[PDB]
DNA sequence: CCCCGGGGCCCCCCCGGC
DNA sequence: TTTTTTCGGGGGGGCCCCGGGG
């Protein structure tokens, strides 16, 4: 118990963010650095990449001697997690060249220890450079409205239709049973700067996407209250949840043309 | 009495695999490969009671050492082995990451894998090719035909044989000798002869012979174990006389408990692997033994059906 | 379930104790003497209908453990269900967990085990296996096919004969003691020949008979009052059809048989059966004459159990008979 | 991180290149041929057929024995031509549910991983479903919804299998273009197992390679892990160990039911001699390899022999009168068997009744080709035709007084010169006449036509009915669609 | 409507004490005498003993003339005891010699009355004597805390180890994911005297216990706000919910230690 | 007052001897 | 060189809906 030391002062943001993206992917690698910890996985589809990224400023305490590297299924890091009570402290414990991890409960006003251990799986996976592009469109909407728009307009149809144009964003899911159309106009109201909706439009967009991989993004809702999407022409959809110091990022592949 | 007795199959259990008696060849390749390591994906086939869960655990015992409680993942029929198990558990213990020392791997024994359905079976192929780095197969079964044929030809196949009389008698003088027995030679024949190659079988005859009278010698050991009556039914095929034949129906079968049903079977049986007598012959009791066992499953288990079936097997036989 | 005297006969007789049960010396010693060392082994009881074993095994409980035996043994039987996922989920946690009462071993009794699917079968040899150290099974059957050979390697096997006379006659001496009876010697030998072996028979028809008697406080139940509530032939009927069909013409055969059955209303198979037994202590000269015997005596059973016409197969009995004692003379 | 030494050899001498596959070669180049001009075959909706024929199948479906290297081949023609793998198997879940929300949201999406790594074809998937002949079920378990993707998918699609003559791939019947795998040469393995055997330092004779591959059936991942078993301790693999190895190392194949025809019916095994090196339990065990079409083949393939076995004084048809008896006593224990009693004990006995015993009787040399069971198909012929005969004899049922089988011994017949007979006779103007006929007794058009039907003999209507002019039969149906008519069954 | 009638004055107090066990035992034998109603039960694996008693104080009238025994499939009376009103009294009835139990919700405000019967069912149990055992080690702890950390520790593995020593409590499970292992101290707190954590120890002990058995105990904590655990090697675990008269007893056998 | 986890049925698919 | 009947058991996929949490 030397090596890494990761001491979230709220165990719920660590249960948070694997709730997140727990249903998208199953197996994961952490990779801790001196400066936080990066995962990086895709889907059994090979269509969507997750990213998250969790800063130094996002822990109680951070103690990361060399970089190392945790692979670990998500469905058994989740049952671990529901094991901790709201108002207690987590600690990521790991060693040299571990085989398993430990993650720690603590409970100041009451002097009870919860200690748990991980066994870490063999994943080999690549990285995946995932350089800065250029989007065409930026558009940053409440998370509530958007994970409504996704979830109202997937019974519809398998596919939702995102078409952002001078100032109009349209979502459509014309489908078998019937069809579905929504328009959101960008608007601001200083009375509430959370409930905004931003949009930056330099070239027209129309780009296709399944709908059970909203359905999994807009599970991400309760870690930021806004969700940012950046769109282009052809380059994956980039949905971005703020956390707050880190985010975590869904890349979806647009249907071909 | 609330005390029990540890069965000598469990006390005198092998250990090691230098104490297991036959297949000379399998157990020295066994103790090659756990002295080398680079176990391969096994399948070992046999009989009942001649060593196989065995040889496979003190294979895993030897090879692993130390580490056998956290790289080696055991599942019988008494354990849940369906498509899930198959898909969760096992593939979640093939991708642990578990160091090993430089030449060994994670093992997962499959015993009497032969009761494994065709789903999950099909599900192990990919489980064992992608993680064949890491982990390693061992099956035992009864029946290879079960193994579909995939998993066998990723396999290397180890057929166990029945053991032979000596291994059997060196065993349980073994046994008799830390036990500190009582016994004479026609009673150690009486138990080989009985358990007909089977050793946990000898193993638990002796010891009832033991308890129950102390001596074990032919009187006792007869009077504990049963002349088989399987030869009894060979010996009433095989009668030249339909008087005699009906006689040894009449007083060694019928009058000693054994159903028409089960006698029917063993005739079956024995008929089949009559081979001293042609097959042609062998083909016409077998249709008149199958005549009398519809006859008894449809309820007509007398003694007359049985008494009529050998009289049509002597007027065959002449 | 007023009192004890409410219930039928062969019930009311179960053998609470090892020592009230008869006709098996041999098991009985054994089993006692495994017990009383403490070396008892899994135990297999393969034997015919009603000749002790669950009784014998429901003793052994009873001594074993005491009075209070129902809650230390886990009893199963073709009643219950006894799946795959039983013998995974129940068996395995009697077999693996302590007694709540005593600190002593743990009993399970899987009675008619031949009627368990093989899987449950084959999930059986490890759960045995694994817990000998604190668990010991008993397996009964009736039929020892339907067990499979795993199971079989790893039980010692005890054979229940059918029950000799001696017991049968010991065990009706107590019952008349207790319910007040007197029984003549022959009526004594047909019920022991009736039973064929089987406690249960004698028990259901001596309630039977003490049922057929006006005052059973004085009258004594006959061979007569045997046949009567059992409705069988007498052996004198038997003795007087066989001698007319083997000595006289096909009329005179033909109108005994029918005023012999007619008289009290026999049954045919009951006859055949009866002379089969009768002529199977003949002496032969042609083997060709018991041959045909057999053969069309048994074709003519097996007519019979489907139903038909009961005076062609009276007749086919008869000139069954006829034609095949026809070889005795060359 | 894994050492070398610690590898199977299979993994270790896998192939890294399509030319290091050892045989197959032209199914392996009819597949690089498909999938390399599957983007021509699209820009053509797949309408325009090449060449080879391959340009109306946008799915490939490769089949053959186990251990032939279908994946090894399928994965390395995925990669060499630049395309992404979206790969599945047995291993993972693909019901209908599973399948609808998984790949069927991939047939037609770009790869994100193909995106971030970048050829013009890197952003695809070529979706590889292995093992599907492991995918258990009927409309649920996915095999339906596979086979709707590969008449329905914008990019290459590859399934693989191993016995593709099974009823649970009927769906695919055509669907996919078919590429066989069949055992490979021994001359082609002969190279790559010489140069395992010099790389490992054990003496292997270049002789016995031919027995090694004979042994494992065309099974090179088998030799391989054989010869790893063997140079374990046995390092000189001289001609004196060779019938020991190949009879330790003999895989236990259930034969398919042609082969099992063919061997019951030799007469070489039912010989003193034969019958005491294959024994009557081996027999037994042939028939039990398949129960369910042991009995049909034999019952088919009994009557197109040579025998060989045939007693003193026994012509060849009193011998297959005894076969056809002992098989209709094997029909009776089958009845008996698969009944409510489910009397499956009797199994056994019905191997030496329906196979054994009548096999032994006319047990020779095949007179011809061991062909197929006729009596599957004839059963669904019967069957059709009887649920024809009860939709007629129930439309019928309010004007007759018979039942189906009376309908079709007695009514039938006369019913003919009444519906069919006028029109050939009169012609057109025989049309309103039948039509009253055909109110009177509720009978339709698709009536007529199925009635038509079940003729045999001197009085089949196939080629009389087709001769009749096209106007006659245009009439016909106009004037049948042109009123209206009575309706017997009116379910409401 | 003579012999046995109990009236409890809230209906659902009764429908709370089935259903604190009725998931361990289905065939329970009712014994009603002057002094109040038992019952003991032992689970078809016949690894946990059930043992109810509810005194006279927890009813607002009872009336028993003779000791009846009352034979029932607790699914059947929970089915009963579902169709029943919170704000309804419920009387239980039984006569001489009964083959049936009436239980009558009364709702007097709204006139309601509602009148169900079930039929008994002949059990052949004998109460069996729940000898005093003088236990190593006896604790008390919140039912709630107990409820969370038996659940959290199921999701591991299906034993739970359960260490007591001096001036600690240990619950353990080792599973194919991993393991986890929850150490609690005796705490008091005279604010709030009900989170308080009471242990007294003679000798320590260590005992496993299947999860399952465990799971379906930590049901009856809808019945009392503290559970008192005693644990005593070579005999059963005891594991006690007090109610207002009476309680809810479960004897549950630890595993081999082999 | 509304969403999510997980027990319980419901439906369908395949085996069956030594 | 292709493709069937019945109970009972077992397995496995699919919902359904109560309960509990927020
Ligand atoms: N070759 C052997 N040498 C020594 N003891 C043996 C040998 N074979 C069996 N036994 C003894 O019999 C007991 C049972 O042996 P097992 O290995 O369980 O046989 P098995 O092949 O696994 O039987 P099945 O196929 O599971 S019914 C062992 O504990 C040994 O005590
Ligand atoms: N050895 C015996 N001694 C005295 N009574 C016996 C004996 N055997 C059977 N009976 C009587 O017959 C009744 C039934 O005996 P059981 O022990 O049930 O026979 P069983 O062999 O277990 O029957 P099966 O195998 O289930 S058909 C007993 O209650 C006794 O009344
Ligand atoms: N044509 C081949 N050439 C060289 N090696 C082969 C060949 N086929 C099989 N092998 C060897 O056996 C191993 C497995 O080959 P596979 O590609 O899995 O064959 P397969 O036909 O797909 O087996 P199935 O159908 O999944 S049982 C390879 O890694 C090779 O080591
Ligand atoms: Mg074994
Ligand atoms: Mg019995
Ligand atoms: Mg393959």
């Amino acid at each position: 118990a030397s090596m890494l030391e990761a001491k979230f002062e709220e165990a719920s943001l660590f249960k948070r963010i694997i709730d997140g993206f727990k249903d998208c992917v199953q197996l994961v690698n952490f990779q801790c650095k001196e400066d936080g910890i990066i995962a990086q996985a895709v889907d059994d589809s090979r269509v969507l990449l997750v990213s998250l990224e969790i800063g130094v400023e996002a822990f109680q305490e951070y103690r990361c001697d060399h970089p190392v590297t945790l692979g670990m299924d998500l469905t058994s890091l989740s049952k671990i997690l529901r094991c901790g009570n709201n108002t207690d402290t987590l600690t990521l414990i790991a060693d040299n060249t571990p085989d398993s991890i430990i993650l720690l409960f603590e409970d100041t006003k009451k002097d009870r220890i919860a200690e748990y251990s991980l066994k870490l799986m063999d994943i080999d996976a690549d990285f995946l450079k995932i350089e800065e592009l250029q989007y065409d469109s930026t558009l940053s909407l409440p998370s509530s409205e958007f994970s409504k728009i996704v979830r109202d307009l997937s019974q519809l149809s398998d596919s939702i239709n995102i078409m952002i144009t001078k100032e109009t964003i349209k979502f459509v899911a014309d489908g078998d049973i019937g069809s579905g159309s929504v328009i959101i106009k960008p608007f601001v109201d200083m009375e509430h700067p959370e409930t905004s909706i931003k949009l930056e439009m330099d070239q027209p967009v129309d780009l296709t996407f399944g709908a059970k991989y909203l359905l999994d993004i807009i599970k991400g809702s309760s870690l930021s209250d806004r969700v940012g999407i950046r769109l282009s022409s052809e380059a994956p959809a980039l949905f971005q949840f703020d956390l707050k110091s880190g985010f975590l990022q869904f890349f979806l592949a647009p249907k071909f043309n | 009495t609330l005390s029990l007795q540890l069965p000598w199959v469990e006390k005198y259990r092998p250990q090691v695999l230098s104490d297991i008696v036959g297949n000379k060849e399998t157990i020295d390749r066994l103790q090659q490969i756990a002295k080398d390591g680079n176990m391969p994906h096994m399948i070992i086939s046999g009989m009942p009671g001649i060593g196989k869960t065995t040889s496979v655990h003190c294979l895993a015992h030897e090879l692993l050492g130390r580490s056998y409680a956290d790289g080696v993942l055991e599942l019988n029929a008494s354990d849940d082995r369906g498509i899930d198990v198959v898909r969760n558990q096992i593939k979640h213990f093939a991708q642990k990451k578990l160091h090993l020392p430089p030449g060994k791997h994670k093992i997962v024994i499959l015993d009497e894998a032969d009761s494994m359905t065709a789903g999950a079976q099909q599900a192990l192929r990919r489980t064992m090719e992608l993680y064949s780095n890491s982990t390693r197969f061992a099956f035992a079964c009864n029946q290879s035909n079960k193994i579909i044929e995939p998993l066998q030809s990723r396999c290397a196949i180890l057929r166990y044989s029945k053991l032979s009389d000596e291994d059997v008698l060196k065993r349980l003088l073994q046994i008799i000798k830390l036990e500190d027995v009582k016994y004479t030679n026609d009673g150690l024949e009486a138990i080989i002869f009985t358990a007909e190659g089977d050793m946990r079988q000898a193993i638990n005859n002796l010891q009832s012979t033991v308890a129950g009278h102390g001596l074990v010698n032919a009187d006792n050991v007869f009077k504990i174990v049963d002349s088989p009556h399987p030869l009894i039914v060979k010996k009433m095929l095989l009668a030249s006389n339909l008087e005699d034949s009906i006689q040894i129906l009449r007083t060694d079968l019928w009058k000693k408990g054994y159903s028409s049903i089960d006698i029917v079977t063993t005739s079956f049986r024995v008929t089949k692997n009559l081979a001293q007598v042609k097959e042609s012959v062998r083909l016409e009791m077998i249709k008149e033994i199958g005549l009398t066992h519809m006859r008894i499953l449809e309820g007509v288990g007398t003694y007359l059906q049985l008494a009529s079936m050998l009289a049509k097997i002597h007027k065959l036989n002449n | 379930k007023r009192s004890k005297e409410n219930l039928p006969w062969v019930e009311k007789y179960r053998p609470e104790t090892l020592d009230e049960v008869y006709g098996q010396n041999e098991v009985i010693t054994t089993v006692r003497k495994f017990v009383d060392e403490g070396k008892l082994p899994h135990l297999l009881f393969y034997g015919p209908p009603g000749t002790g074993k669950t009784s014998t095994i429901v003793a052994l409980a009873r001594e074993i453990y005491g009075k209070n035996y129902s809650n230390m043994v886990l009893e199963l039987n073709a009643s219950d269900d006894r799946g795959i996922d039983v013998v995974r989920n129940q068996i395995k946690d009697f077999a693996s967990t302590r007694q709540i009462f005593s600190k002593g071993f743990k009993l399970i009794i899987l009675d008619e085990a031949d009627a368990m699917t093989n899987a449950a079968q084959n999930a059986l040899r490890r759960v045995i296996e694994r817990y000998t150290k604190n668990t010991r099974f008993c397996v009964l059957a009736n039929y020892a096919h339907k067990l499979t050979p795993a199971l079989l390697s790893r039980c010692t096997r005890f054979r229940f004969q059918p029950l000799p006379q001696e017991a049968i006659e010991r065990r009706i001496a107590n019952v008349l003691v207790h319910e007040k009876l007197k029984l003549s010697p022959n009526a004594e030998k047909a019920l022991i020949e009736l039973s064929n072996g089987d406690m249960r028979r004698v028990l259901n028809v001596l309630q039977s008979c003490k049922a057929t008697l006006d005052n059973p406080d004085e009258d004594e139940i006959s061979d007569d009052v045997i046949y009567e509530c059992c409705g069988a032939p007498r052996p004198s009927d038997l003795k007087a059809v066989l001698k007319s069909i083997l000595e006289d013409d096909w009329g005179t055969a033909h109108y005994t048989l029918n005023k012999v059955r007619s008289a009290k209303g026999l049954a045919l198979i009951d006859l055949i059966e009866g002379i089969v037994k009768i002529l199977e202590d003949y002496e032969l000269q042609n083997e060709e004459t018991r041959v045909h015997l057999l053969t069309k005596l048994a074709d003519i059973e097996y007519s019979i159990s489907k139903g038909g016409n009961d005076q062609i197969q009276g007749s086919a009995v008869i000139g069954a008979i006829k034609a095949s004692f026809e070889n005795e003379t060359k | 991180v894994v050492r070398e030494e610690d590898k199977l050899w299979t993994v270790k001498y896998a192939p890294t290149n399509l030319q290091q596959v050892c045989g197959n070669k032209g199914s392996v180049m009819k597949l690089k041929n498909w999938l390399a001009n599957w983007e021509n075959s699209k820009k053509n909706s797949f309408k325009h057929a090449g060449k080879d024929g391959s340009g109306v199948f946008r799915a490939a479906m490769l089949y053959g024995p186990p251990g032939i290297g279908k994946t090894t081949a399928a994965h390395l023609v995925a990669q060499e031509l630049g395309y992404d793998i979206l790969e599945q198997n047995a291993s993972d879940v693909r019901s209908k549910t599973l399948l609808n929300a998984g790949v069927k949201n991939a047939l037609d999406n770009m790869s994100v991983v193909g995106y971030f790594k970048h050829n013009l074809n890197g952003k695809h998937f070529v979706i590889i479903m292995d093992e599907v002949d492991g995918m258990s079920g009927g409309d649920r378990g996915g095999v339906g919804q596979l086979a709707q993707f590969c008449r329905k998918t914008s990019t290459p699609l590859i399934l693989i299998c191993n016995e593709r003559n099974l009823p649970k791939m009927r769906p695919f019947d055509r669907v996919c273009l078919d590429i066989q795998f069949r055992r490979p040469d021994a001359n082609s393995i002969k190279s790559r197992l010489m140069t395992i055997a010099i790389r490992e330092k054990f003496k292997l004779d270049p002789n016995v390679i031919d027995r090694l591959i004979q042994t494992t059936r065309g099974d090179i991942r088998q030799v391989i892990n054989l010869l790893s078993t063997i140079s374990t301790t046995t390092k000189t693999i001289n001609h004196e160990n060779i019938n020991e190895i190949s009879k330790a190392w003999e895989k236990n194949i259930a034969l398919k039911p042609f082969d099992i025809a063919h061997k019951m019916l030799d007469g070489q095994i039912y010989s003193d001699i034969g019958s005491r090196n294959f024994t009557l339990n081996d027999k037994i065990a042939l028939y039990f390899d398949d129960f369910d079409f042991t009995p049909l083949m034999i019952q088919e393939n009994y009557l197109s022999t040579r025998p060989s076995v045939l007693k003193p004084g026994q012509s060849h048809l009193e011998a297959v009168a005894e076969a056809a008896n002992c098989i209709s006593l094997g029909d009776i224990v089958e009845k008996k068997i698969r009944s409510s009693e489910q009397l499956w004990s009797l199994l056994p006995l019905h191997a030496v009744l329906s196979s054994v015993y009548p096999a032994s009787k006319v047990a020779g040399h095949m007179a011809g080709r061991i062909n197929f069971t006729a009596w599957l198909g004839q059963n669904s012929k019967s069957a059709k035709y009887y649920r024809l005969l009860q939709e007629i004899h129930y439309h019928t049922r309010l004007g007759t007084s018979t039942d189906k089988i009376g309908l079709r011994l007695d009514y039938l017949p006369t019913f003919r010169k009444r519906l069919l007979d006028p029109f050939l006779k009169q012609g057109a103007d025989a049309i309103s006449s039948v039509i009253e006929v055909m109110d009177d007794y509720y009978l339709t058009k698709e009536d007529w036509d199925s009635i038509m039907e079940f003729f045999v003999g001197p009085d089949v209507t196939t080629a009389i009915i087709k001769k009749i002019p096209a106007t006659v039969k245009s009439g016909f149906t106009r004037k049948y669609n042109s009123m209206t008519h009575p309706v017997a069954i009116y379910r409401t």
